[PDB]
């Protein structure tokens, strides 16, 4: 019924259908694939020693948990090298600042977290998590109009 | 008797699973009827046995109360016996 | 019309008296012609016809022929009505064993004959044989056999022996049993022979055996001969779209019991081998056994669809059975539902009410208007005017919709004011429009809430509504008498935006006429609405005999404040509204008004607040925008010193400082001050930022951040959620509890990234997930309390008793947690309330307690009044209105007839959904306050030092003022050095003890030699010498080391005086030598007398949880297994054995009978000494109390006192408010059950229960006798076992195990008198509760006449 | 109200009794004790000044809050 | 939920303590379960599919393991020696880290720890920089240990002592006679390295393999005869035919993953490998040197 810390990118966090079954109707998330196996995966930009390549590699859910990924709004210097030194990123479910040469992978872009439904809502970051929650549920619902806008 | 002390140990637990309804059997229940009639035998004087860990913080009591020594007597005496005497077909 | 109801058992007489004639067939129907078909389980000649007055010849089509049974197919041409009142019976070719009685656990065929239960299974399936009189020669009468012994013993004998086998043997016993026989043979076998097991089964059994006799049973009617079948129309084979015909499982089970029946039958005629015949006798007893319970005991029979097919009793019993679902909640005709929308144009004495839903739910209403008025000649040109809708069909609606209130009533009724009644406001659209004050009840809001329109049709239904349930007659919470019309959100926003102040506003200074002057310049434009002000107003107060005498003035006000004077009713003071008025403020001048002015003046003044309130906030144009959540600016900083703070913790477990979870702990902790932190200054820069200069400089006032407005209103939000818009929000904690180590340190109005949302995901959806469960399992608890509570009313005007309880202010840790005014309120009182000097009769004995007396009691400073409780009343099934209290739902006092256990149940379930669904939890003695010392249960010794030592044990201390009334509490410990003595004076700086909780003293009286008496070194000693201090110390250990030559001896350390004979402590005679425990602190060794309360021996050494689960466990009556051990009888103590973990304490009294033994468990610290004689209803082990030991040790009052400060406490850590007589009603309720202490004059078992009202009616009926009757012990069930045991069988079946109630009150032939709540709803006639208290009354005088 | 509305209170609650035992395990008390009174080894000045009033070295206080990790 | 191994605790819901249990199901995509429960007095024991608990080493020996390799499996060595004077031991100077000496740790005839000292990391570096290679204490430090393996006589044939063994101070003696030198105990504590698997073998009622199949036997389909070679078949079918059992190739994943192994794929059946790293894997759990799994988990 709740939310593990490798949801990230595979199902969204916010949107579930409130009411009786919550969190077993969890929705997928954007750029959410299936393993070869049936296993959820999520792209992570592949960054080498300093530099975050644009060639992309999809992890599952049981290999994220053994790189420090990076985190989708980390700066870049128009090559791919983090303009900070420490870099805010997530190694084993509890997120935490990495050094500049640890990272091994960043995120694909930062709608990677939520749903197509969650996805439509400009300004989801400014809202209470089950807000965005109702809100996504009461879009899924709008009747279509005369003249739509 | 480790029936009888099942039915101890599921009361001073307030709860049976299938684990434990299954240590504490008698050894030699090979026809499942049996085992059916008897767990439906102790639930009907408490306690109820569900299939995992749960109770945890249920603290919801309608097992009362002559139906209890009765009800361990007719367990206690599932042992003294076999079966079956209950379908009519086998018989 | 009729009364009692008797359930019992049927003969076959009586079932065939039930039939109309006896069903041979199995078939049904004919399957082309579909005529039921003859004479099988549809019969036309048995169960009635198929056609209103038609036979089902054909032949007989007319009424003039209603009457006749058509000779050529026998039908009777009548009502096919009557096709679901009849019955058939079917002849059983062999007797049958009734599950019921068979297999109810315990088995009643079992426990009537004294069989067990596998043995008569086993004469049942034939497996065995069974002697019945088996003749002079060997066997006793109920001996078993089997086929060997059987065969074996007939050689012996032909004749002079009965075995028989199968359902024939259990009935000639059943039959050949005689009642009164062994019923006297138990008597006289247990008279003159006791044993313990033996007197309790045995009574047992012939309690059941007289039942029996004295019902009008037959033993055997246990063992069906004739089989009832159900009407047809109950069971039907209705036809459904495409030949496909619906019928319910009955019929496939009595086909499956006929077919078996007429192979028996066949078979018998047949002369078959009894193998088959025996195969078939049982196969015909799993049919009748399925059909009557299926699923009970073997394997229930699974129709053609797979399942297991429903059987009578699941058409009764269960979830699912009649009792449950049509037999309580039925859908209900002249009814709608629809969505409710706010219209505030409203009084809230009426709702909207659509044109559409009122014509359609008022049709009748209609049609006889329209054809009295002459509008329609017949009822059919109504309704086809009505189906047009002409133009008059609206203005006869509008005639009829006049006086007649509707009922409204919303999903979850959480508590009685989800149903009230308004008057239509006919509203042409399709919404109900409710209104505004009354969602604060509903429970309701705007976003989709559906709520349910009903009509009352008769009279009695329209001047109930109106009179009882009308929504301008319950303005008071039934749990409190709060109101329950507090304005909610827009209003007390506009109102508080009214009543304000700035500090340089247009028109300031200048002073008016009046109020209105007041309007007449805010209308105007030359005032603002806070522009403060000098205004004349002339408020009244009714002083005198309600006189209410004016007085005028030139009150500094603002405009605001004298524009809402215009609306405030006459006898309420200016300074009602002259403060800034949030909720709080704007709650409790509608509760001031109703305490002065009543009710009238209340519902009109709270219509006036909601009109003015939702005018000025619309003239406010009070917004929020985003510029409105102002960061502070010394945010960034708090950050960076925690993020620092953090660094260097992080720095520190590098280098090996410190462990990982203490790392963790100083991390969260950082973070939580720096949230604080960052919450202060953000609420100082928001709340006063309003800096405004009038003739001048500069002056900064509360400001005017609508944020901060609607935040400090009252009107919607707080300091948490503002916090989160401009503060930090704070550590965000995953569903385990376990808190995450880094915070969000943002907002909402800067974002959140992808990782500090995905981290407040986690919170949120547990939160989420636990409301949408805390929901679905909403009314378990006022369910559950129902139960228990329901058919209690308040039956009597006064039982004239002086029994009560003394209500006290609550004192807990420190200071008051609720005045006795809270309390006392509305409650009668016992006994005469004297002055302090006692000076004279003060309150008389039955005073209602209302505001005034309220005030005439803190007027003179009380702190203990003797109140009339509910559970301490004396009126047998009912409760008398005064020791009951006043109705804080309708504030005059109860009614004879209220139905105070329903509202009590409903007043403690309501509330119960504002408390947490899942369970939860949380050096000196100084002075703080003025007052002066009390030390209660005080027995001490002023040793040598001139300071106190108290030696008793429930010494504590309470501080009283100048008036008497009790200050503060406080616990004095043993041996805690006081400073102070008692009573004397003391003022707040000086600590009146201090003590050492490292050392528990043994205290001596005397200041004497010590002397080590029955103190064996070695054995009763341990040679302990601290070599710090060098300290001889031979101290005493406990029973779990030393050896067995001071085993049991008792180590004695004793003051005894300076030249060598023993010092007598004051009083008996024994010399003060304290035995001593092991472990002892024991310093001084002997040959060094001390002071008198020394520590010569020394001992070495308030969580509360709160959710409702706390609540369900705290009525339930648990005995946690930690339960202080108290003391059975005042008197000297001592001790006994020891190692055995359960050790010997025994309390000898002066005068009884001393021997009283207890084992106590030595994992438990004992807290009393060796020879103290101890007080009744002590504490020896502490913790946890058993509520059943503080019943019968301290009595009732104890045990009511402990279980309501248990549930006020957990409903007030979160400050839900909820009365006394509540839970006290619901307490009554628990101890209901009593046992004799004496078997006494009357008719009783020594440890049989009966209800208390039994006992108490019968002793009183044998003292007004000759004799004196029972000595009762009185007991203490939880709800969920006292609401098992109930006295009718329709009420307790309804809910209970149906089966088991329904056999136990058919063996014993116990008709039901209704006269409860459950069984008048299931009959259908009137509950004697409320309007129809006065018709059962009459009634009941009807009879017995 | 609403789902959100009490979901909000939920979580609230949740969050603060979670912080609140937390921090209770912080000591805040003081009382010098030097010496661990598991196995008497001397607290260093530094680990006793971070927290006052710790009761056990650092290598003991492991030990017990391993022993914790599983309940026993 | 995908087929593979599973780790689980039971969090403080069943015992009145509070103490975990940790158990650690093997569930396949097609064939039988296998789980792995420990006791509130911290028994392993092993139920095949979901009726009666067993001993956990039952199933070890019905997997042709005897006693002495199965702790030589499931545990760590520690080597006493009679150096002519009351049984002085060999020591490495990492295990001691978080003991309490019993006895006064000195070597280089130097006192490192008083006695009655919790062992300190201090007295580690201590030690090993300054190498202490055999150390000496009291007899009654071996006093209450567990022998390793199998002791029998020279002299007659007759056991010194059988393997798995608590300590004793005749049984020393009886070493002493025999000329042994290698007291063969085990390395157990009660924070890291606890003893488990020994407790285990003490309950275990059967022996040698013949009698684990035979109880085996009765748990599975109670009632019928026994035979050697049937329970044989029933056993080595449950868990080890391509025909009834196999974790598919994602179960296999999971596996080889779920226990860190370098290759990912592999056989459908179990092995000896599998139920011993799963064994392991567990016991490892219940030190405090890994985590149960969130069910949850993606
Ligand atoms: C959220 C809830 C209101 C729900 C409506 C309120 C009502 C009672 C509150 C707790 C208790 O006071 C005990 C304790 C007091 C401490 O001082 C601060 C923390 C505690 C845990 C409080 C947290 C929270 O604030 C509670 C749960
Ligand atoms: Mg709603
Ligand atoms: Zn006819
Ligand atoms: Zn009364
Ligand atoms: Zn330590």
């Amino acid at each position: 019924r709740d939310v593990h810390p490798t949801h990230y990118g595979r199902v969204c966090p916010i949107e579930t259908p409130e009411g009786p079954n919550i969190g077993l109707i969890n929705s997928l998330s954007v750029y959410a694939q299936t393993n070869e196996y049936g296993f959820l995966e999520t792209p992570y930009r592949k960054v080498t020693d300093g530099v975050v390549t644009d060639e992309i590699h999809y992890l599952s859910a049981i290999e994220e948990g053994n790189y420090v990924i990076a985190q989708a709004n980390s700066n870049l210097d128009e090559e791919g090298h983090f303009v900070e030194d420490l870099v805010t990123c997530r190694s084993k479910g509890e997120s935490s600042l990495f050094s500049r040469d640890q990272v091994d992978y960043m995120d694909v872009s930062t709608q990677q977290v939520v749903s197509v439904g969650a996805s439509l809502i400009p300004f989801l970051e400014h809202d209470d998590a089950n807000r965005a929650l109702m809100g996504a549920n009461m879009q899924r619902q709008a009747v279509p109009t005369l003249r739509a806008d | 008797s480790q029936l009888k002390l099942l039915v101890t140990r599921g009361k001073e637990q307030g709860y049976l699973t299938y684990a434990e309804v299954n240590d504490h059997l008698p050894e030699d229940i090979v026809d499942s009827d049996q085992i059916e009639d008897i767990i439906q035998m102790i639930n009907d004087m408490g306690i109820q046995v569900m299939e995992e860990a749960p109770d945890a913080d249920d603290l919801m009591n309608t097992a009362d109360e002559d139906a209890a020594e009765a009800a361990a007597q007719v367990l206690s005496s599932v042992e003294s016996e076999i079966g079956r005497t209950t379908d009519p077909v086998r018989m | 019309e009729f009364d009692a109801i008797k359930i019992a058992l049927a003969s076959p007489d009586m079932i065939r008296s039930w039939s109309f004639g006896e069903v041979k067939k199995p078939e049904t129907i004919n399957y082309r012609t579909f005529k039921p078909e003859r004479d099988g389980l549809f019969c036309a000649r048995i169960f009635g016809p198929v056609k209103d007055y038609e036979c089902l010849c054909g032949k007989y089509k007319r009424l003039k022929h209603r009457g006749v049974i058509c000779e050529k197919c026998g039908v009777e041409v009548t009502q096919t009505k009557v096709r679901r009142e009849r019955m058939g019976h079917i002849e059983l070719a062999s007797p049958t064993a009734h599950i019921w009685f068979l297999k109810s656990l315990p088995s009643r065929i079992g426990l009537l004959l004294d069989m067990p239960l596998r043995d008569i299974e086993r004469v049942l399936y034939f497996e065995s044989y069974v002697v019945i009189e088996g003749g002079m020669t060997n066997l006793e009468r109920q001996q078993i056999l089997t086929e060997e012994q059987y065969l074996d013993a007939l050689e012996e004998f032909g004749d002079e022996f009965d075995a028989k086998m199968g359902a024939e043997a259990i009935q000639a016993l059943l039959k050949s049993m005689d009642l009164e026989q062994e019923c006297e043979q138990l008597r006289e076998e247990l008279n003159e022979t006791n044993s313990e097991t033996k007197r309790k089964k045995l009574t047992k059994r012939i309690k059941l055996l007289e039942a029996f006799v004295q019902s009008g049973n037959k033993p055997e009617w246990m063992i069906l001969t004739v089989l009832p079948v159900l009407p047809p129309d109950l069971r039907p084979l209705v036809p459904l779209d495409g030949g496909r015909f619906a019928t319910s499982d009955l019929n496939d089970l009595y086909r499956r019991v006929i077919n078996r029946n007429n192979r028996l039958k066949r078979l018998l005629d047949l002369a078959a081998p009894d193998i088959i015949v025996r195969n078939e006798k049982r196969m015909l007893q799993e049919a009748v056994d399925a059909l009557l319970d299926n699923g009970r005991r073997g394997r229930a029979i699974t129709g053609s669809n797979k399942r297991p097919l429903k059987s009578l009793a699941d058409m009764i019993k269960g979830k699912q059975g009649r009792f449950r679902q049509n037999l309580l909640g039925k859908r209900v005709d002249y009814s709608g539902r629809s969505v409710i929308t706010v219209g505030p144009y409203l009084r809230l004495h009426q709702c909207g009410l659509p044109k559409k839903m009122a014509l359609e739910l008022f049709k009748p209403f209609i049609y006889g208007k329209l054809e009295l008025r002459g509008l329609a000649t017949t009822i059919k040109a109504a309704k086809k005017m009505v189906e047009r809708e002409e133009a008059v069909v609206w203005d006869i609606l509008d005639e009829v919709i006049r006086e007649h209130p509707v009922l409204l009533n919303r999903a979850p009724t959480l508590h009685r004011l989800g149903i009230q009644a308004f008057e239509p406001v006919l509203i042409e659209g399709k919404a109900i429009q409710l209104h505004p004050l009354v969602c604060a009840a509903y429970n309701a809001d705007f976003d989709g809430d559906q709520m349910a329109v009903h009509v009352p049709l008769t009279l009695e239904a329209q001047l109930e509504a109106r009179a009882l349930m009308m929504s301008t007659n319950n303005i008071l919470s039934p749990a409190n008498g709060e109101p329950i019309i507090v304005p909610s959100q827009d209003v007390v926003l506009g109102l508080y935006y009214m009543t304000r102040d700035c500090v340089n506003a247009k028109g300031e200074g200048m002073v008016l006429t009046g109020p209105k002057e007041a309007e007449r310049l805010y209308r105007s434009g030359l005032a603002s609405l806070h522009a403060r002000v000098k205004v004349r107003i002339t408020e009244y107060e009714k002083d005198a005999n309600g006189e209410l005498v004016a007085k005028t003035s030139l009150k500094d006000t603002t405009v605001g404040r004298a524009i809402l004077w215009m609306i405030v009713p006459k006898g309420l003071p200016y300074s009602i509204v002259n403060q800034a008025l949030g909720k709080k403020a704007i709650s409790k001048m509608l509760n001031t008004c109703y305490r002065i002015l009543g009710l009238k003046p209340t519902v009109i003044f709270a219509d006036q607040i909601m009109y003015t309130g939702f005018a000025y906030a619309a003239r406010s144009g009070a917004s929020v925008g985003i510029d409105d959540m102002v960061i502070p600016e010394k945010k960034h900083e708090i950050i960076s010193e925690a993020e620092a703070e953090v660094a260097e913790i992080q720095e520190q477990f590098q280098s090996g400082l410190v462990t990982a979870g203490e790392r963790y702990n100083k991390v969260i902790d950082i973070w939580a001050a720096a949230n604080d932190r960052v919450s202060k200054a953000m609420m100082d820069n928001l709340q006063t930022e309003t800096v405004i200069n009038r003739d001048g400089q500069e002056e900064k006032q509360v400001s005017f951040n609508s944020i901060y407005m609607m935040a400090d209103s009252g009107a919607r939000g707080s300091a948490a959620q503002i916090r989160q818009l401009a503060g930090m929000r704070g550590l965000m904690a995953k569903p385990d509890g376990s808190i995450i180590e880094t915070p969000i340190t943002a907002n909402f109005r800067e974002g959140l990234n992808v990782l500090q949302y995905f981290i407040s995901t986690h919170g949120a959806r547990k939160g989420l997930a636990d409301t949408a469960l805390k929901t679905a399992n909403s009314g378990y608890l006022t369910r559950r309390l129902v139960d228990v509570a329901q058919d209690l009313v308040v039956t009597e005007d006064d039982c004239g008793t002086h029994e009560g309880i003394m209500m006290t202010p609550v004192i807990e840790g420190g200071d008051v947690k609720e005045p006795l005014r809270d309390r006392v309120l509305g409650r009668v009182t016992a006994e005469d309330v004297l002055k302090p000097g006692t000076a004279d009769i003060l309150v008389p004995r039955n005073t209602l307690l209302h505001e005034q007396w309220c005030d005439l009691l803190e007027e003179n400073s009380v702190d203990a009044v003797k109140v009339r409780s509910v559970v301490s009343c004396d009126t047998d099934f009912g409760v008398c209105a005064h020791c009951y209290g006043r109705d804080l739902a309708r504030g005059h006092i109860i009614n004879k007839g209220e139905a105070i256990g329903v509202i009590a149940a409903q007043s403690i379930g309501e509330p119960g959904t504002q408390l947490t669904m899942r369970t939860f939890h949380i050096s000196s003695i100084q002075v703080k306050n003025k007052g002066s010392i009390k030390l209660s249960n005080v027995k001490s010794v002023v040793n040598s030092s001139g300071k106190l030592v108290i030696t008793s044990r429930n010494t504590e201390l309470k501080l009283i003022d100048e008036f008497g009334r009790t200050k503060e509490s406080y616990k004095v410990p043993y041996g805690a050095v006081l400073a102070k003595g008692d009573g004397e004076q003391v003022a707040g700086g000086e600590t009146v003890a201090n003590w050492d909780p490292h050392t528990m003293p043994v205290i001596t009286e005397v200041s004497g030699f010590v002397r080590f008496t029955d103190m064996i070194d070695g054995q009763t000693i341990t040679r302990q010498t601290d070599e710090l201090t060098g300290l001889s110390s031979l101290v005493v250990l406990d029973s779990a080391e030393r050896t067995a030559g001071g085993k049991d001896l008792r180590p004695a350390l004793k003051i005894v005086d300076a030249q060598g004979n023993d010092v007598l402590i004051p009083g008996t005679d024994m010399p003060a030598q304290y035995f001593l425990p092991g472990k002892a602190i024991v310093q001084l060794e002997d040959g060094v007398q001390i002071s008198s309360g020394d520590t010569l021996a020394r001992i070495p050494q308030k969580d509360i949880t709160g959710g409702l689960p706390r609540v369900a466990d705290l009525f339930e009556a648990r005995r946690p297994k930690e339960p202080a051990i108290l003391a059975e009888i005042s008197g000297i103590v001592s001790f006994g054995k020891e190692t055995k973990g359960k050790r010997r304490l025994v309390i000898t009294p002066v005068d009884g009978s001393d021997p009283y033994e207890e084992m106590i468990p030595k994992w438990r610290q004992l807290n009393v000494f060796e020879g103290e004689r101890v007080e009744r209803g002590d504490v020896i082990s502490d913790g946890p109390e058993a509520p059943h030991d503080i019943l019968r040790l301290r009595g009732v009052h104890a045990v009511t006192r402990y279980i309501v400060n248990e549930v006020q406490d957990v409903y007030r850590l979160q400050g839900v408010k909820i009365n006394d007589k509540h839970i006290e009603v619901i307490v009554r309720q628990m101890l209901r059950k009593a046992t004799i202490v004496n078997a006494g004059s009357s008719d009783f078992l020594e440890g049989e229960q009966v209800e208390y009202s039994r006992v108490k009616i019968a002793n009183r009926e044998l003292e007004a006798n000759g004799k004196v009757g029972a000595t009762y012990s009185r007991d203490l069930l939880g709800i969920t076992k006292a609401s098992l045991a109930t006295e009718s069988f329709i009420s307790a079946a309804s809910f209970q195990e149906t089966t088991r109630v329904l056999t136990e009150a058919a063996v014993a032939g116990k008709r039901d008198e209704l006269r409860g709540l459950k069984e008048n709803v299931i009959v259908g006639r009137l509950i004697p509760a409320g309007t129809g208290y006065a018709y059962h009354q009459d009634r009941m005088r009807r009879r017995a006449a | 109200s609403d789902e959100a509305d009490e979901a909000y209170s939920v979580t609230e609650q949740l969050t603060m009794t979670g912080i609140n035992r937390i921090r209770q395990k912080i000591n805040a008390h003081g009382i010098p004790v030097y010496l661990c009174e598991a196995c008497g080894n001397p607290i260093p000045e530094a680990r006793r000044k971070i927290f006052p009033g710790v009761t056990l070295c650092v290598e003991c206080q492991a030990y017990q809050e391993r022993q914790r990790k599983h309940y026993a | 939920r995908s087929p593979g191994v599973f780790f689980d605790s039971d969090k403080g819901k069943t015992h009145s303590s509070g103490k975990v249990l940790y158990n650690a199901r093997i569930i396949p995509y097609r064939g039988s379960w296998l789980d792995f429960e420990f006791d509130p007095k911290d028994n392993l024991f092993v139920r095949i599919d979901r009726r009666r608990k067993l001993p956990a080493t039952i199933i070890l020996r019905a997997l042709n393991y005897t006693t002495e390799q199965i702790l030589d499996l499931f545990f760590e060595k520690v080597i006493f020696e009679i150096r002519d004077n009351k049984l002085q031991m060999e020591l490495v100077p990492e295990r001691l880290r978080g003991e309490t000496a019993s006895f006064d740790i000195e070597a280089n005839g130097k006192v490192y720890v008083e006695k009655g000292r919790r062992i300190t990391a201090r007295h580690i570096r201590q030690l090993e920089k300054d190498d202490v290679k055999l150390i000496e204490v009291p007899v009654e430090y071996i006093a209450g240990k567990v022998v390793a393996k199998d002791y029998i006589d020279e002299s007659t044939g007759e056991l010194i002592c059988a393997a798995n063994m608590e300590l004793s101070l005749d049984l020393l003696a009886k070493l002493s006679q025999s000329g042994h030198k290698r007291i063969e105990t085990l390395f157990t504590n009660d924070l890291d390295h606890g003893p488990y698997i020994s407790e285990t073998l003490r309950v275990d009622p059967t022996n040698d393999r013949l009698s684990a199949l035979v109880e085996i036997y009765r748990m599975m389909r109670p009632g019928e005869p026994p035979t050697r070679e049937a329970a044989e078949s029933l056993f080595e079918n449950l868990f080890f035919s391509e025909d009834r059992y196999d974790l598919s190739a994602v179960g296999r994943m999971k596996f080889n993953r779920s226990l860190l192994r370098e290759e990912i794929e592999g056989s459908g059946i179990l092995s000896k490998d599998d139920i011993i790293d799963v064994m392991k894997k567990l016991i490892d759990i219940r030190n405090g040197k890994g985590e149960v799994d969130d069910i949850d988990h993606l």
